């Protein structure tokens, strides 16, 4: 049976057309833009900052301008044509080092940089993560499978105006030689929060328990 | 009452947001480096910077941009526009346990000028 | 093995029986408000950053397809001026109230939310929406169908 | 006398007691929403004909001086146009949710509303009221006054 | 001071510094509402009970009725519209030795302020709100009144824009009493209905008061 | 930028009353003083003032008491459309399952718009 | 309509889950955190209900249950045999089961429990012979060999 | 579908007989008095007294006395020998009269006069019950439909030690003439109890719901 | 290596009953029918017969109900005392502080050992 | 101070959590599964494993009587009168899940200390509240309470 | 009923608890090394092996003592004597959620033999 | 004086009265429990890592290697047969470097009392009790405490019989350092497992003290 969620999410859809505020193609091309997003265009924006200095200074510098080079453009990819309405045109790319590693939270909301990585996890969605994250990051990692050295500058990004970030990873040993196309396999979704970080033959997020939807996409 | 529709889309499209409010904040009150602590400012209704941060001191490393503060655009009101600052806190003055054995961790996030005063 | 199965329903269960000192709340008198309880109960929902939560095994969920169209709506509304991003999150987030913003779920506010600034914007009336929501109820008990979610 | 006293704040205190099955809700899945549910959370706060409640002896409260500077503004807000006094209970006694319409104090849910009515048709920015709020706690730091609530 | 007197002068000063509403405009409202009490609704039981032209007058039609004690839902407050919240269609209900009305606002605190003043503290309280309209035998115990088992008991719950008063049947032992008599045993609890006129009694039962931090 | 009519209403009601300046907007009532009514489970979503305790009850219309916009649309500003207001009495064996029948003659008397109700 | 009638009283229940409190948790506080009105609610008897604030609630009967009525038996026949007295049965099943399981089991719940605890209180049978006899007991319905007038064995 | 309760009650029985604390056959001759139990004897006592006054002054002075008239001896009655030992054996009849109207709780428990009246009823042993009809009876006695003059005198009695009661109610109008079976049949458990009053024509508990159990006697 | 006695009891009420058992135990009663007596509030840890709503409370004395152990003893095994039991009634004005003058007649009448009593 | 007040809030907003909050009064046996009767039953003191926040360690200065409670408790085994093993099980369980949390950690040792004297019957109940009331009185006589007041 | 006070100290002075019980339990039925999963056996009234233990399996790396179980010992009754086992298990089989990155991470508690069951 | 005062009082003079122990009993276990302290364990793990023939004693029967430091589990007690509470089965764990131990007891606050003193406040917590087992690397994170992600962290629940006391690894900078100088960085912290020795470090780490209302 539909479910009360179901039945709202038409009657407003229905009636937001009905009195032109946006149209039925509209719903379908931003669906569309929604459908094409992934974290694969982040991945290789860490590979090609890891196998060229000049771009890791860029990525660093105007994550913006960086972005283009992957295809993503954050002011004229989405259907807007200025970028879209929450994730908004101010993209900071965060490079870790080897007195530094970054992880990323929005406590007030999920604000996530969705054109370059695609849509939030569940988790990160979470009062939980967004709770303790910011107080305890030491144990919170510790739970994601991630341990630094205690002398290690652990900083959380707390996303809560309209910059959004994406962590830059420090390359991982055992890479001598990869092509791009490689070294961005192993860069999952989670590195790319912060949760995680590169591993040779590692190339999907770590299995966690997955709730299903009553009527999935 | 009539609600302008078109607005936002003439004003950013083919420039974005925050990029359309650029240089509509005049001169920034704070440069990068800079030592400032947070005002605990009246936070009725809404507000984007955190309690947490409220009356402590961190250091700016960073103007990222222009933008009407988030307490006026989620009103409908963006006559105003002022610098955003990335300010970094040392772990320890968040949070009153934080281990000194962890010495180094910090934690980075945004606030309109408005909430910020000299160290 | 059921009997772990059966251990770690019992660790979540017991948290139920947490002993506490529950004080109901009833319209309590303006001299029973100290101002450590006026700004908790003035404060914006979302602000939750360094409150106590204990460790849950995290998990993916599978996206539901109205939450995807719920999505899309939001940012369409935005697309096509009805509002900004920022006034969406003061009305989703904080508007909502304590007891909504954690008993409900989190597509559920967004959805709510929608909703809500058709009529805070007086685009739709409420009596449109309220008929609007009889006539989908409705459309699904006489098996014409509802969307790509039930079909005719 | 002291001894009823002490008998009648322990039969009180022990309410607080009151075993119970405490469900901490997190922003569950929509699959943990059932239609009972759902009308319980999206239910106007104000609708509570009929619920039980306990027996309670009833009692007078004197007039607080900004209760009855409250209530002037609301009626003066909706004589002069700002708001009709429908718009000022559905604001007040529905919009604030479940959380504040019951913890907080019923002239804190008007004097709030008031505030909020100024702020939502733009009457006053929200940066505005903050600013404000701000001017009158520093006059009453630096012995300036508050109205009649505090001599100079 | 509170945070509630902080940000009732707030509140106040920005609607006057934006012309919403005068400085003169809320001391008007106040001097009317300190104008308001229960005295005419007394007056208005009490002539009822004397004049059966009037008592018939009021059943029917509330509004034009309460123009005999000089209370205008229309024109007597300041906006010449009625009040905002009370609105203008007063209706008066009328107990018989079948039937007994008492009054709540389950939404809210919904009251017949231009006739009866303001409403008492219990009556805006969830708990009245909640219990009177399924257990009124019960709660009417609480205050002391109990009728025959037979006799309707009637809970009008004011909703919408009509707004009522009670007006109880005359008790024994009045008989010649003049209009000033019968309207003083007329209390705001019998105007409400949670108590019932008694010759001798002239004020409201005793009930514990709560003491405000700083009162008007 | 939203501009708001601040005199719209004084202007409408002054001299008159509310809801006095809305008689005769509603038209011909579909009920009449005595009818059998039931009150539709409308939706509630955001704001009602017909309480849910009422919802699927039958009760008996004693007076039509004036035209109004509905609750419903007053509360958000919307006051295009007038619609007639009943008084309805409910008895209370209707609406509480537990009421006893010793008290077989208590009542309830409510205010409900024309768009809840149904012949019975 | 029925349905719809049906719908709203379990609205009405169900609001009563979400009314509002101030729910402090108490993690084994210090003794400075307990005040003398505390410690007499704390060390109160669980079974000194009367006065006690409480709603209005439709009373029902309710069907005797099998194991009620073995329970009830049980505890006269112990006491009839001089294994306790009324007295004592009292005071550790309304009494020492303590605040939560008092409320929060049933009330012939308790009988059973308590019969079961004077058992191994006055050492006529050990835990372990408790415990043993439970989990036998248990086998035996697993089993399908049947429990008594509870359940019949398997057929074919 | 064996409930804990019940592997729970086999396991303390068997373990009680196994260890000779009471006989199989005493646990069969308690079940089989407590089945022999009902209200008919106190309706009989009720009226009886009604239709003798001096019987009725036995009544109110000695109950346990005037219970072997209607075949209750609460001493030997039961299979003690000695009275059941959660009932005790003094019982006492508290009579109604215009000016006073008697109503029976145990706020501690369910004290009952099982011997003479049965088993309570589930209401009885609520908590609500035992919290509320000490405090407002008024208020109590109307959800159950009954209401009594202002001026009577409403007392309470809770039976919180040895003591047990049985309420003789007012004998209502239009019984003259009424022989004892005709009486005794409108005094119904709940006349007992007090949360009632005889009515002619009325001869069973006023109806209420009823809870069922999951495996019923 | 504990015994409990298992016969005590039933040799000691058979053909008697309880609390006919402990007719005479008590002594003289330091109380009698028409005394005016307050409860006193003992401490009641472990357990209590006395209701805590009756503590501080004065009433009169209508009955010497019988002779028993304090149930404070008996529930703990321990019967060598015996006291006077008092059934009292109480004025319900003087227990719940809002008890309507409407109703005043009403009261409570429950039972109390000596050891709880004391002159008013 | 700002900060002082960010955290008192942080600490407040915790009683405001939203829940599902259903009192319990004596449920029928229809309503307890065998989750909650298992939940129910369970012994108190068994709480490895169960979810909690973090908190901020600290250490506790000792109460005198805490002193007294401890070596009442060992010097009441040492002479025989029971075991650890019985005064845990009486202490940490026995109490029951409400006492078990909301009393003090020594308040369920004294607490025990009394029940144990009660329960193997080597003082009545009777003997242990008119001890109570004694003690009452010598401090309310100013007669003073052990080394906890002088006279 | 008469408490017997001198029972312990007199079997227990100069010899200490649980060496007064050395021996009584007779022969072993489980040696170190052996891998035991751990019974769930009821835990009305009392126990002293967590339910967070029940149902999973574990390496006994020691045979500490031999004494009369908890379960007995704290209702009075210590007729008999069992021997009683150090269990290591791995922190994975008693968490689901305990991460990979840890995999050498274990706990190690005491249980009587009552509860163990070949593996 | 509060609740809790008065019944200690009215608990240990009943105790007396009836003979079950003595007021010298009392004072006697007080004065014996004044003594206790970390220093004798301190000791241990010093004496262990200068003798590798008592370090294989500690781990083998921590009993017998308790006995050289003047701590004897059966006759050190009043006792004469070890505290009725802490018993008489003392084991060392001792950590590795792929090996370190913490310890907890969940169903309590078990303790080594005879060799250590009386428990922290923290460890007989609800909330240490119901973490550590679960959470040990975050746990001891909090504590300030982090070992490699290869290294085997065991946590110990003292659950029956047996009590713990955990010998850490020699930390460097200590190279010919004197056995005293050893046992002093050697703290009751280091010796439960939430901390390790540090040269220089010869106090627990500072944390919140809660008062007592009436201590001495
Ligand atoms: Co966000
Ligand atoms: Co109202
Ligand atoms: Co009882
Ligand atoms: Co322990």
């Amino acid at each position: 049976e539909v479910s009360d969620f179901e039945i709202l999410e038409m009657a407003v859809r229905e009636l937001a057309i009905e009195k032109g505020l946006f149209s039925a193609e509209d719903h379908r091309v931003w669906k569309d833009y929604v459908h094409t997003l992934g974290p694969l265009p982040a991945a290789r924006l860490v590979a090609k900052a890891w196998l060229d200095p000049e771009y890791k200074k860029l990525c660093i510098e105007d994550g913006v301008e960086a972005s283009k080079a992957v295809g993503v453009n954050w002011v004229t990819s989405p259907p807007t044509q200025f970028g879209t309405p929450s994730d908004y045109c101010n993209l900071r790319v965060l490079a870790d080092s080897p007195t530094l590693k970054h992880v990323v939270v929005c406590t007030l909301c999920s604000c996530y940089p969705r054109p370059i990585l695609g849509q939030s996890p569940e988790w990160y969605r979470s009062p939980n993560y967004r709770r303790r994250l910011v107080r305890w990051p030491r144990q919170v990692l510790a739970e994601f499978g991630l341990q630094l050295p205690s002398e290690v500058q652990i900083r959380v990004a707390d996303s809560n105006q309209k910059t959004r970030y994406i962590v830059m990873p420090v390359r991982p040993e055992g890479t001598d030689g990869w092509t791009e196309d490689q070294l961005a396999e192993i860069v999952t979704r989670d590195c790319l929060i912060g949760v995680a970080v590169p591993k040779p033959g590692i190339t999907v997020n770590a299995k966690r328990p997955v709730l299903k939807a009553n009527r999935p996409v | 009452p009539v609600w302008d529709r078109t607005h936002h889309a003439k004003m950013a499209t083919g420039i974005g947001d925050p990029q359309c409010f650029k240089g509509m904040a005049g001169k920034s009150k704070f440069n990068v480096g800079d030592r400032v602590r947070i005002k605990d400012l009246p936070d009725l209704f809404y507000t984007r910077t955190m309690t947490y941060t409220r009356g402590a001191t961190g250091t700016i490393v960073r103007l990222v941009y222009e933008s009407p503060a988030a307490e006026d655009e989620a009103f409908g009101n963006e006559e105003n526009v002022e610098w955003f600052y990335s300010i970094v806190f040392a772990q320890k003055d968040l949070w009153p346990e934080y281990s000194d054995t962890f010495a180094n961790d910090t934690l980075e996030t945004e606030i309109p000028e408005r909430y910020l005063e000299k160290a | 093995s059921s009997i772990r199965e059966e251990v770690h329903r019992h660790l979540g269960t017991v948290a139920l029986m947490q002993p506490a000192l529950h004080q109901q709340t009833h319209a309590p008198a303006p001299t029973e408000i100290t101002h450590t309880l006026f700004r908790a109960y003035t404060r914006v929902p979302h602000d939750v950053g360094g409150e106590a939560d204990v460790p849950i095994e995290y998990h993916e969920k599978e996206e539901e397809i109205w939450e995807l169209n719920t999505f899309a709506t939001c940012e369409c509304l935005a697309w096509r001026g009805v509002w900004t991003a920022e006034e969406r999150r003061r009305k989703q987030n904080c508007d909502v109230g304590q007891t909504v913003y954690l008993g409900m779920p989190y597509y559920g506010r967004w959805l709510l939310t929608a909703a809500r600034i058709l009529v805070d914007k007086q685009f739709v009336t409420l009596t449109e929406l309220h008929n609007k929501i009889v006539e989908m109820r409705e459309r699904v008990a006489s098996g014409q169908g509802l969307g790509e979610y039930l079909p005719p």
